[PDB]
């Protein structure tokens, strides 16, 4: 089960911006722990996309950005194209249940 | 200007021991310079941070003089310093040939020479790497979870004082014989409005 | 390049035990602790267990405790995961993941930077 | 004050939070206890004063 609550699907069209809002409880994100995002293209294993708050790793276009505030986090896709149709998951850590927790995932759809 | 009352009333620290001064009377005296140092140790070695104690920590890492004055503050920090799979980023000295002098450090990692046969640049037999590594896990016992320690030291001697407690004030009155204490100036009198023009 | 290949999946009847492993290459295997992560078909990923960089310390998820055991061979660059008495809800795709090198603030934050490919494991009759 | 005695052993109050009949935090028993042993140093052996 997904501890972190995430919207089921976000639509869009090429050119504009879309945002994914991953929200957490007091123990997971409200305790000060960071937030991580991966990308799972269809038929492939998930790949790291945004590690730590923003701070993108090597080999990724700068179109992807994200931030965290309060008890929730948000990822933003700038200048969306048609090749971004995949799944995106938000990940963090929990200090009460004592295990890494994942989000429900979002299927970004480009019209 | 310091303010220790908020720290003492935080009610989150599990150890607040002050040697040679009471915490309540810490807001009404001035010092010259205050030394603050900090580190992280196990939950069972916390009792070794005190004047006149023995053990690995007090013998090889941190030593307090017998005429120490100051306060020792510690609090459990299992949520911030321990991770699943073990945390091995905290070290502590375990082999040495003599005890530390009070308020001394050493970060040399020369190979220890145990036994009789000498050695150099190798850790094969009877030659041990001095620094060990704390193994911190969130499921450890209460006596093994890491603790955060902060020690303060004072002198109360010589020099012009530079750090003071938060001396406060009150409201003003007029046309009444009162006991004014404007800064260091004192005395009794009847304060009233004046048209004199002081220089800036 | 950091690449991971895993194998040991198959179709099994309930109650039997399996054993799968992944072999790493391209990096010093001894340094990094490693995680096991499974993902049910069509759902979000879930965490399974973790083993330290020398095998002395380990940790497992509450759900799979008492049934899943992980071992490590530092010489042969392989890590092992043992499952006993498979249940009907153990069908998923299993990845073996690598711990994150640098996590910046705090010491409890963990993340996975390199993933394998997965082996389909299903239980039926 | 000079030539005065006190024998009440009510619990001591330290810090800001009050307490009563408890010795949990910042509330200590006032009276201590001397520890006298025949092997102690000269600075710790008991003395009789009149």
């Amino acid at each position: 089960q997904s501890v972190l609550t995430q919207p089921p699907s976000v639509s869009g069209a090429p050119g504009q911006r879309v945002t994914i809002s991953c929200t957490g409880s007091s123990s997971n994100i409200g305790a000060g722990y960071d937030v991580h995002w991966y990308q799972q293209l269809p038929g492939r294993a998930p790949k790291l996309l945004i590690f730590d708050n923003n701070n993108r790793p090597s080999g990724v276009p700068d179109r992807f950005s994200g931030s965290k505030s309060g008890t929730s986090a948000s990822l933003a896709i700038t200048g969306l194209q048609t090749e971004d149709e995949a799944y995106y998951y938000c990940q963090s850590y929990d200090n009460s249940l004592i295990l890494a927790v994942f989000g429900g995932g979002t299927k970004v759809t480009v019209l | 200007v310091a303010d220790y009352s908020v720290l003492y009333n935080s009610a989150s620290f599990s150890t607040f021991k002050c040697y040679g001064v009471s915490p309540t009377k810490l807001n009404d005296l001035c010092f010259t310079n205050v030394y603050a140092d900090s580190f992280v140790i196990r939950g069972d070695e916390v009792r070794q941070i005190a004047p006149g104690q023995t053990g690995k920590i007090a013998d090889y890492n941190y030593k307090l003089p017998d005429d120490f004055t100051g306060c020792v503050i510690a609090w459990n920090s299992n949520n911030l310093d321990s991770k699943v799979g073990g945390n091995y980023n905290y070290l502590y000295r375990l082999f040495r040939k003599s005890n530390l002098k009070p308020f001394e450090r050493d970060i040399s990692t020369e190979i220890y020479q145990a036994g009789s046969t000498p050695c150099n640049g190798v850790e094969g037999f009877n030659c041990y790497f001095p620094l060990q590594s704390y193994g911190f896990q969130p499921t450890n016992g209460v006596g093994y979870q890491p603790y955060r320690v902060v020690v303060l030291s004072f002198e109360l001697l010589h020099a012009p004082a530079t750090v003071c407690g938060p001396k406060k004030s009150t409201n003003l009155v007029k046309n009444k014989c009162v006991n004014f204490n404007f800064n260091g100036l004192t005395g009794t009198g009847v304060l009233t409005e004046s048209n004199k023009k002081f220089l800036p | 390049e950091v690449q991971l290949v895993e194998s040991g999946g198959g179709v099994v009847q309930p109650g039997r035990s399996l054993r799968l492993s992944c072999a790493a290459s391209g990096f010093k295997f001894s340094k990094f602790a490693m995680h096991w992560v499974r993902q049910a078909p069509g759902k979000g990923p879930e965490w399974v267990a973790v083993i330290s960089y020398d095998g002395n310390q380990y940790h497992s998820a509450d759900s799979v405790k008492g049934r899943f055991t992980i071992s490590r061979d530092n010489s042969f660059n392989t890590l092992y995961l043992q499952m006993n008495s498979l249940g009907p809800e153990d069908t998923a795709v299993y990845y073996c993941a690598r711990d994150g090198p640098d996590t910046s603030g705090y010491y409890a934050n963990i993340y996975f930077d390199f993933w394998g490919q997965g082996t389909l494991v299903t239980v039926s009759s």
